[PDB]
């Protein structure tokens, strides 16, 4: 796990010299900015429930199988275990918006669960279209500016939005 | 009616959907993908040791069977599941559990320092096999990282083996997990609070079945599994033993995944995914939203609101003030009254300042006459006369005044003989007074508001044909009613009157059939 | 369209007159307060998914009863439909804002209302209360005299439906 500060020291040590001018002045602009991503990092945290009850609504609307008898959300039990993991993965996901860097979710989250869903019996393709959902609702929640100093922060929602997209293609 | 089924038949079908919980419906079916509840621990061969088997915990005081039973479970996990001999049992070590000088950590620490333990996952082993061992009997979980290795195979080089088993003991994972009281148990089975998307994988690589073991007595060796996959930061094996081929056949978790087509459906003519864009657009995405964007695409025809107006040449004349002069009314409201009156009922014709009525415009100031009053001496006044009347034709005069005064044109044929008979047997004056003292007039005008064109809109009773003919008379904005044209003042609708229509309307009925 | 510029314009030209410092100081009211006003519009169509989509949602829950089968909410072209209309409400709203006068509304909503909505059995209630949503919502997106003239015309709506 390592942010974008550390990506850009590992980054100079391989090629084993100092930080050049340009990366130090992205790095300073990346810290300027990170108010900016404490904003976006709370507002996922503020949300996470709003966020998942959402997603799960709508997934549970669009996909019909997985809560009926057989399918894979049906009892109680994979139910829990469908949102607990939908939580996981929106916590992870803030994680990396706050590093800057998606080497924590990439590294502890979403590296072994492919082969995990694979083994349990899990579509992955409903996984990933659970958290796109997720993306969404967390998108509209990370827009929202109330409470807030308006100001552009058009950067953030695109690495949010990679962030997601990452994890989706991962699972997928 | 006779019966049209057998009895039997009608009371299988009742039983049948007696046993669903409204019978059958589309909302109450089964799910394509038929797993049941414990459908991935069973494929997976994993129920007994991650949902079955409790979690044994000793405390200090015990009955028999509670120790025997404890023991059983302790040999059964540390051991892996290998075969401890009689001769190989600790029996001292077991003599403290039993007193409550150690606990069963104690023991576990007392048994992963003993030669059974290091005879079988040490001697024979590299470090990276005894860590992974070790991680899974004495944690229950599988190392999560390389640093984890570099760790241990740092600590055993630099203090020892016991200080390895040690790390593993008296870490705060041990004690959160297990305590001093409970037996260690594979525990990434089930999500924990600290756990990593690879620990699943790998832990389920590490166990081999209720009926496998990690035994030095293989052929092949002692030989570490995860040494590859745990420096390149992979995800474990989940290939399950072969005797869980037969469980649970008939589920279908892949439901949603669709069959590719035999063939890539291709479009010759205009280039080659038009089809494949058009299923994208017609499936891919919800109806709600295809609709909308539908429904808000822009139009063949291309039409502004003023569309039509502007065709005809009426935007202005359909789009200026209705002038409304009450009885007291300032000097400003007074100048633009009379502007847009003098502009009206002179058809938009020049006035000089010599021509202006001064005493009808003072009988408006005190308010002796209304605007209508005043419209009907207008009328009457020479200015109008020998614009409207003196050098025309009846018939240009009628549908000029029609215009002018009720700001339509002649609706037929019966207007043109009504005025002028009434004008031949009356004179002008009757005839303007016909115009001024109307219903028509009086309904739309009536006394306060200045003559303007109504038949720019359909107007009730109008004869589909009084649209056409203001057309006709209008002129535009610049346009005029003067006598001063080469020509003179020269009528437009008599032959569109007394005919009715243009006299093509038979032969478009025609055409409207065959051709 | 009925804006500063034009009923200027057409009230001097009905009385056949130049333009006068009375109404080229209308002008220069309207030329200053085109900043506000276009910002606003500006900020009414950087969101108008989320407004719209809210509008359609705001309608069914102060009307419950249109969503179910048989009248008028129910199927996705009613929906889509409802989506469509509520898009025009504000996208004549952002135009009269940016033309400063009720111009747009006056012309493309206001005029033939009733008739329309009477034809179609249109509720001009559903309406109402999707621009009430509307309302609330610039409220807090939009700040200072944007607001004002954002909710000028938003209230000129809802007052021609009412
Ligand atoms: C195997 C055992 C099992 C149970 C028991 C179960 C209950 C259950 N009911 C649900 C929905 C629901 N259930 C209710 C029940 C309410 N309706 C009201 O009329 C009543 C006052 C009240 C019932 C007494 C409602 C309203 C919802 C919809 C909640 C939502 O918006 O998601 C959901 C959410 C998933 C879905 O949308 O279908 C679950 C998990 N699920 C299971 O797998
Ligand atoms: C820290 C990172 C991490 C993650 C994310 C993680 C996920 C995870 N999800 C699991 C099970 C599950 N996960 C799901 C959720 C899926 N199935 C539903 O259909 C949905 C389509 C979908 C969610 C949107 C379900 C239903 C199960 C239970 C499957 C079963 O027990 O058969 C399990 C197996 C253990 C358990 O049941 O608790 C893990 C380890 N583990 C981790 O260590
Ligand atoms: C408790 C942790 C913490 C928070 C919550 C925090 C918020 C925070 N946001 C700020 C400004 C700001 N906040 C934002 C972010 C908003 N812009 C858009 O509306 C987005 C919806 C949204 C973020 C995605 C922007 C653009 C500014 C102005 C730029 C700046 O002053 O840095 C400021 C500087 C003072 C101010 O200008 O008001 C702080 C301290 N700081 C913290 O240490
Ligand atoms: C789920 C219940 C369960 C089963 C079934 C089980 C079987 C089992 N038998 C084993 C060894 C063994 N099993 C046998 C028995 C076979 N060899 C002879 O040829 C016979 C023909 C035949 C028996 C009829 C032998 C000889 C060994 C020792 C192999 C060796 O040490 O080289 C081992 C390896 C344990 C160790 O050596 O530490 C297991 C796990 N264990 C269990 O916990
Ligand atoms: C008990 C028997 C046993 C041994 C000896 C053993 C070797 C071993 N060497 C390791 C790493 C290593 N080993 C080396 C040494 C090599 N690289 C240098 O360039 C040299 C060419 C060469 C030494 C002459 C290095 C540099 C690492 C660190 C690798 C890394 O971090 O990427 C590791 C992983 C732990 C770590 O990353 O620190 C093991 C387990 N494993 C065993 O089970
Ligand atoms: C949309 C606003 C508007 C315009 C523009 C307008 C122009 C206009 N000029 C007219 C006459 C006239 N216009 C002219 C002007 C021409 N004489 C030439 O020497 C010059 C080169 C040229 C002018 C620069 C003249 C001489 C007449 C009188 C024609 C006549 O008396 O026979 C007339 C007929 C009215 C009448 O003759 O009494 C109109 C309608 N009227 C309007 O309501
Ligand atoms: C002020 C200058 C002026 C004149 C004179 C004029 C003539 C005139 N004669 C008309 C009708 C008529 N005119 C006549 C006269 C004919 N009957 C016999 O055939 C004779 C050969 C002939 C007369 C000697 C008749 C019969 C009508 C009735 C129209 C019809 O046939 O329906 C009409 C149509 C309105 C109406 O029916 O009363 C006009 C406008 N228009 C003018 O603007
Ligand atoms: C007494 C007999 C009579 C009739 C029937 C009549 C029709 C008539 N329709 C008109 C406009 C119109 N009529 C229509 C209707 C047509 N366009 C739509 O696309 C449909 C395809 C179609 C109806 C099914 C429309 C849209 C207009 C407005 C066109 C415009 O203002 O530019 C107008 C122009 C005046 C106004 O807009 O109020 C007339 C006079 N007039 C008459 O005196």
């Amino acid at each position: 796990m390592n942010d974008v500060f550390t990506r850009a020291i590992a980054q100079a040590d391989l090629k084993g010299s100092f930080l050049l001018e340009s990366d130090l002045d992205k790095l300073a602009s990346f810290a300027k900015e990170g108010v900016k991503r404490l904003d976006a990092v709370a507002a996922l945290t503020n949300n996470a429930p709003a966020i998942i009850s959402d997603a799960a609504h709508k997934l549970f609307a669009e996909q019909q199988e997985l809560i009926q008898p057989g399918g894979n959300a049906y009892p109680h039990r994979r139910m829990a275990a469908c949102l607990r993991d939908m939580e996981i993965i929106l916590r992870y996901v803030s994680y990396a918006l706050l590093a800057g860097d998606a080497s924590v979710l990439d590294d502890r989250c979403l590296n072994g669960l492919r082969e995990t869903y694979n083994a349990l019996g899990t579509p992955t393709q409903s996984v990933a279209r659970a958290v796109q959902l997720m993306k969404d609702a967390a998108m509209v929640h990370l827009k929202s500016t109330a409470n807030v100093t308006v100001g552009d922060c058009s950067s953030l929602y695109s690495e949010a939005a990679t962030y997601f997209d990452k994890a989706a293609a991962s699972i997928a | 009616m006779p019966a049209v089924v057998a009895d039997q038949y009608l009371a299988m079908a009742k039983e049948l959907a007696a046993s669903r919980f409204g019978g059958f419906t589309k909302e109450n079916i089964p799910s394509p993908m038929a797993q049941p509840e414990s459908y991935g621990r069973d494929r997976l061969g994993i129920a007994a040791v991650a949902t079955e088997n409790p979690k044994v915990t000793l405390r200090a005081p015990f009955t028999s069977e509670e120790f025997q039973g404890a023991l059983y479970a302790i040999y059964r996990h540390i051991f892996g599941n290998t075969y401890v001999m009689e001769s190989e049992r600790p029996t001292t070590a077991e003599s403290q559990l039993k007193d409550g000088r150690i606990t069963v950590r104690g023991f576990i620490r007392l048994l992963a320092k003993s030669e059974v333990y290091k005879s079988r996952f040490f001697q024979k082993t590299s470090q990276n096999r005894f860590i992974e061992l070790s991680h899974k009997l004495l944690l229950g979980r599988a190392p999560y990282d390389q640093a984890e290795i570099s760790y241990h195979l740092d600590l055993w080089n630099t203090q020892g083996y016991d200080a390895e088993i040690d790390s593993y003991v008296d870490s705060e994972e041990y004690l959160d997990f297990f305590g001093e009281d409970t037996v260690p148990f594979l525990r990434d089975f089930k999500y924990q609070t600290g756990q990593q998307g690879v620990g699943y994988s790998r832990l389920l690589n590490l166990y081999d079945g209720y009926a496998g073991s990690d035994t030095d007595r293989a052929q092949s060796g002692q030989k570490a599994r995860l040494n590859g996959t745990i420096a390149q930061a992979e995800p474990g094996s989940i290939e399950r033993p072969s005797a869980l081929q037969d469980t649970w056949k008939f589920a279908n978790p892949n439901y949603r995944n669709a069959k590719p087509p035999m063939v890539k459906a291709l479009a010759l003519e205009p280039v080659d995914l038009l089809f494949l864009n058009m299923a994208k657009d017609l499936t891919s995405v919800s109806r709600a939203e295809w609709l909308a964007k539908s429904y808000t695409q822009p139009s063949r025809y291309q039409q502004t609101e003023t569309f039509g107006q502007e065709r005809i040449g009426a935007v202005g004349a359909i789009e200026t003030p209705r002038i409304n002069l009450r009885a007291p009314f300032t000097s400003e409201e007074f100048q633009g009254a009379l502007y847009a009156i003098y502009r009206h009922i002179f058809g938009n014709t020049y006035v000089m300042e010599s021509e202006r009525p001064t005493t009808a415009e003072s009988q408006l100031k005190d308010g002796r006459i209304t605007v209508r009053g005043f419209i009907r001496l207008l009328a009457k006044s020479e200015v109008y006369k020998s614009r409207f009347f003196q050098k025309t034709s009846q018939n240009r005069f009628i549908e000029l005044s029609h215009k002018l005064l009720l700001g339509r044109a002649p609706y037929d044929q019966a207007e043109i003989s009504y005025h002028l008979d009434l004008w031949n047997t009356q004179g002008y004056d009757a005839e303007i007074d016909s115009y001024v003292d109307s219903e028509e007039y009086l309904d739309f005008f009536g006394e306060d508001t200045v003559p303007y064109f109504r038949g720019f809109k359909y107007q009730t009773g109008q004869s589909a044909e009084g649209f056409n003919r203001l057309v006709r008379l209008y002129d535009g904005w610049a346009g005029s009613d003067t006598d001063r044209n080469v020509g003179g003042q020269v009528a437009r609708l008599t032959a569109n009157l007394t005919r009715g229509g243009s006299g093509l309307e038979p032969f478009i009925v025609m055409a409207n059939s065959r051709r | 369209s009925r804006t500063v510029i034009t009923e200027v314009i057409a009230t001097a030209d009905s009385q056949g007159r130049f333009l006068n410092s009375t109404e080229l100081q209308a002008a220069f009211g309207r030329f200053e307060r085109a900043v506000p006003a276009i910002e606003a519009a500006r900020a009414l169509t950087k969101n108008q998914d989320a407004l719209v989509k809210g509008a359609v949602q705001a309608v069914f829950k102060k009307f419950p009863y249109v969503t179910q089968p048989g009248e008028k909410g129910y199927g996705d072209s009613n929906q889509a439909k409802c989506a469509r209309d509520i898009g025009y409400y504000l996208r004549f709203i952002t135009y009269s804002l940016v033309a400063s006068g009720t111009g747009p509304l006056d012309d493309y909503v206001i005029a033939g209302l009733r008739e329309v909505n009477r034809a179609f059995n249109l509720n001009p209630l559903w309406y109402i209360e999707a621009l009430n949503y509307i309302k609330g919502e610039t409220g807090k997106l939009l700040s200072g005299q944007s607001k004002t003239e954002a909710l000028l015309y938003i209230d000129h709506a809802i007052n021609a439906l009412s």
